[PDB]
């Protein structure tokens, strides 16, 4: 039932949010409406696997919004945007909408995104959820894909060793979360939990991807 | 705080029959309101205490607003629904005053909803117990202005009035048509024919059931808020009242003024009165001149008041007939819905 | 008829001064000129007549006010500044006149302050003094006060919990911010025997009115910012950034005239799955930062 | 005298507006006697402006 009801909600929305993305300026727009629709992602209840589908479904609309973006950075910063969207009042909408700044700051830039790079992890030190984070980091390890402290996303002021912490820090982590995972949630939930394991396994595959 | 109050009238302590019997309801004020005392509380109003509350609202407030009551049983019976008017109309009422700030500062009303004992014993525990033409010209123009709201309300009034009446038949005959058509349904029995005329029995108690449902959905939802406006335009034809007495105030102390001054000057120029009883008759042309000046002034500052009350009321009405259009949008959506639906199952047969 | 005159107030510098705003009760949002401690003001008084009659007055002035009211009572402001200037002599007036007005490196110990059971504020009052009835003309001034970065500014950091359930290190990176200025910090989980669902950073105002045991406190809550989604274990490290421009607070007041503080806390707030709430407080100093 | 004269035009106004409001909450008013009622009110509207002029 649950899920549907969601997604209901979502696909209204969604449309909403993906105007505002779509056009510079009501930029700003876009992040009050999906202001409003992270919270959803915020909802503490759903299947791994509902809630996983949920993460394409947002998460696809979103990547629209980060192309966009990665043409918005390159028409102009509104400085210090980064940190100004951080205001948004609760942590996986408003870390999201970091992120997306951070990924613009990649765009045009070199220099000062490696300091970035690292600020984004420390608090993603921060997801102990083994889900919200995945995801998350998922996401996040899309958006920076292209944009690694090394020459193949681009080459930045460092380069490789910079990189290869952080995929570290990366697959530590995502040793942990899923770890975590399997004790997370309600105790009883341990099957739930193994094909859940399963599918998102497979998410951390690209990050070796990335690395071979 | 002042909107954020938050009010639940329940448990209908209908005091049972007497032919006029007086529902309690709990009146919870959850509030986060810090223009009342508790964060809960319960109190078991009624009905006789809110009316006399709701003009309470009305005395402490000059002008400044007072909605429409607690339901009038004025065509109320005692019914649940009726009850659930006053319980409405009270829930109402308080709602809006309380988002509004100042009739909900009334101190009866904090007492009132925040302890159960009736307005009254919260009412003996409180009191410890311009140029002339431009004046007479917003005076006329209130009165023509607000007098053409009130014939519009009168006649939108006894509108609401033939059309619930008018629901009751067809509605009323044809759960009579229903009865007669199914009743020759039993003495056909070939199986195509009987059929249809059994749905076509049903057809009818449908288009019965529909077209008195709406007196109640819509003509009802109005019938509220045009008596709402009726009494509320009642009120500030009070506030204006009030005007017209310090008006009155006013230029007695004029008159008063012009004549004290005058027994001045002539108690002066007889040129035989010694400066003591000078002195006594000077001091009080003085007194009289802030006698003048006090009275003109808050004159003046109720006519801001009145001036205040008017954008107010205006402001209230533009809203308030907006959620009145909108109600009966959804409601008149779902009566001819209920009937397509159920043209659809008998086109089907 | 309406009034015979009509008082408005022009400043010298009206077109090149800054103007600031304020929120004021239910939204609304004043704005009016802007000025500092040791400033001059100066500017006009113009007096509009309306009518074709004449005006007999015992004296005009301009005063400089600057006041604290408290409880919305009249008999409780106090004017802390007050400086006035004699522009007529007792006369009369029958068509438009203006008067220059000049106040020499005016005080201005205070910032201006809208709050609760308290206001501060500053404002030019022109008087037409008749026999019975004054013409009297305010017109509002915003004050701000500025400083500098201070000397010390410590890290918050302490060690705090409930006995061997709850044992939790936090740290914040200054005692005192800037209105636009960065809360980064971190938590630190030592012992954790409680099931965690989530923790949040609030920043809490406080309005303190009155003088010894008449004190009321009025308390707001500006900010809940969620910082954990989740049940940590030992050893976790949890970052905070919270950027203080999303919140427009006041700066830090404390014992204004000896009548009134505006003081601002950090509220670190933990909620486990029953619902239960494990809090502390930490009191923060904003200020406002001189521009370069 | 001056003053006299335009407050009789000014009661006189009131009365006619007044008996208006009253033929206006029968709720069926003629025709008739809207336009010729309202007619001197606007007479008895320029009496009181040039009254007081």
């Amino acid at each position: 039932r649950l899920l549907e009801d969601a997604l209901i909600a979502v696909r209204q929305q969604t449309a909403m949010m993906r105007k505002f993305l779509d056009t510079p300026g009501k930029l700003m727009d876009a992040l009050k409406c999906c202001s409003t629709l992270v919270s959803e992602l915020r909802t503490s209840s759903l299947s791994p696997k509902q809630y996983y589908e949920l993460y394409m479904a947002v998460f696809d609309a979103l990547r629209y919004l980060s192309a966009h973006l990665r043409e918005n950075h390159p028409v102009n910063h509104l400085a210090d945007l980064y940190e100004l969207v951080q205001y948004a009042g609760n942590i996986i909408p408003r870390l999201y909408l970091m992120i997306t700044v951070g990924t613009a700051y990649m765009s045009i830039d070199g220099a000062p995104v490696k300091e970035l790079m690292k600020d984004m992890m420390d608090m993603s030190r921060g997801v102990q959820h083994p889900v919200r984070g995945l995801f998350l980091r998922y996401y996040l390890s899309g958006q920076a894909r292209d944009y690694l402290p090394t020459g193949d996303s681009d080459g930045p002021e460092g380069n490789l060793q910079d990189s290869i912490n952080f995929i570290l820090t990366n697959f530590v982590e995502m040793n942990k979360l899923w770890v975590r995972l399997q004790h997370q949630g309600h105790s009883r939930e341990r099957d739930l939990r193994t094909q859940e394991r399963r599918e998102l396994q497979l998410l951390v595959g690209s990050n070796i991807v990335r690395l071979s | 705080a002042r909107p954020t109050f938050h009010i639940t009238v329940g448990d209908p302590h209908k005091v049972g029959d007497l032919a006029t019997s007086h529902i309690v309801y709990s009146v919870r004020t959850k509030t986060t309101s810090k223009a009342y005392k508790q964060p809960e509380f319960e109190v078991k109003r009624r009905y006789r205490d809110f009316l006399w509350l709701y003009n309470t609202l009305h005395s402490n407030n000059p002008g400044v607003v007072v909605p429409p009551p607690p339901e009038k049983q004025a065509v109320g019976r005692f019914e649940s629904n009726f009850v659930e008017s006053r319980r409405a109309a009270l829930e109402k009422m308080l709602n809006k005053i309380a988002a509004h700030p100042t009739l909900q500062l009334d101190a009866d009303l904090k007492l009132f909803l925040e302890s159960e004992s009736f307005n009254i014993d919260v009412k003996h525990k409180e009191r410890k117990e311009n140029k002339f033409v431009e004046q007479d010209d917003w005076f006329h123009d209130r009165r023509v202005y607000l007098d053409a709201l009130e014939n519009q309300l009168k006649a939108l009034l006894k509108a609401m009035d033939n059309m619930v009446a008018q629901r009751k038949a067809m509605a009323e005959a044809a759960a009579d048509f229903s009865a007669s058509l199914h009743a020759l349904s039993t003495v056909e029995l070939s199986p195509t024919l009987s059929g249809p005329l059994d749905a076509l029995s049903e057809l009818q108690l449908a288009i019965r059931d529909v077209y008195e449902r709406q007196a109640q959905q819509d003509v009802l939802t109005f019938g509220i808020i045009i008596e709402e406006y009726i009494r509320l335009i009642g009120s500030v034809k009070q506030a204006f009242s009030q005007r017209q007495k310090a008006f009155h105030s006013w230029h007695s102390a004029e008159s008063e003024l012009m004549k004290k001054k005058a027994a001045q000057d002539k108690l002066l120029r007889q040129g035989k009165t010694q400066q003591d009883r000078l002195n006594q008759v000077n001091a009080e042309v003085i007194d009289a001149e802030r006698k003048v000046h006090q009275a003109r002034l808050l004159f003046e500052d109720m006519g801001r008041l009145l001036r205040s009350e008017l954008d107010r009321f205006e402001r209230e009405k533009v809203e308030d007939f907006k959620s009145g259009v909108e109600t009966f949008l959804e409601s008149a959506v779902e009566a001819q819905k209920e009937l397509i639906e159920k043209w659809e199952t008998f086109l089907m047969q | 008829f309406s009034t015979p005159v009509d008082i408005d107030i022009v400043l010298a510098d009206a077109d090149k001064r800054a103007m600031v705003d304020v929120k004021l009760d239910k939204n609304r949002r004043e704005k009016v000129p802007l000025y500092m401690d040791g400033e001059s003001v100066k500017g006009c008084v113009t007096v509009r007549p309306k009518d074709g009659k004449r005006l007999e007055h015992t004296g005009i002035k301009v005063q400089f006010i600057g006041t604290i009211e408290m409880f919305f009572d009249r008999g409780n402001h106090y004017e802390f500044l007050s400086l006035v200037q004699e522009l007529a002599a007792p006369g009369e007036l029958q068509h438009p006149q203006t008067f220059d007005f000049n106040f020499k490196n005016v005080e201005k110990q205070y910032e201006s302050y809208n709050g609760i059971n308290v206001k501060l504020r500053y404002f030019v009052r022109v008087t037409v003094s008749r026999r019975m009835a004054d013409v009297i003309r305010e017109k509002d001034i915003w004050v701000y006060s500025y400083r500098i970065p201070p000397e010390l500014n410590s890290s918050i950091k302490m060690d705090v919990g409930i006995e061997d359930c709850l044992h939790i290190e936090f740290e914040y990176s200054k005692s005192k911010y800037h209105l636009k200025d960065v809360i980064v910090g971190r938590i630190y989980f030592l012992l954790v025997r409680l099931k965690i669902k989530h923790m949040e950073l609030s920043i809490i105002r406080r309005e303190t009115t009155g003088v010894a045991p008449n004190q009321y406190n009025e308390s707001e809550t500006l900010v809940r910012f969620e910082i954990m989604d989740g049940s940590p274990s030992r050893g976790e490290t949890i970052p905070i950034r919270l950027f203080l421009g999303g919140f427009d607070l006041t700066p830090t007041f404390r014992d204004v005239n000896k009548k009134f503080s505006t003081r601002y806390y950090l509220s670190l707030v933990l909620i486990d799955e029953d619902a239960r709430r494990y809090f502390k407080q930490s009191e923060i100093i904003l200020y406002r930062q001189p521009p370069e």
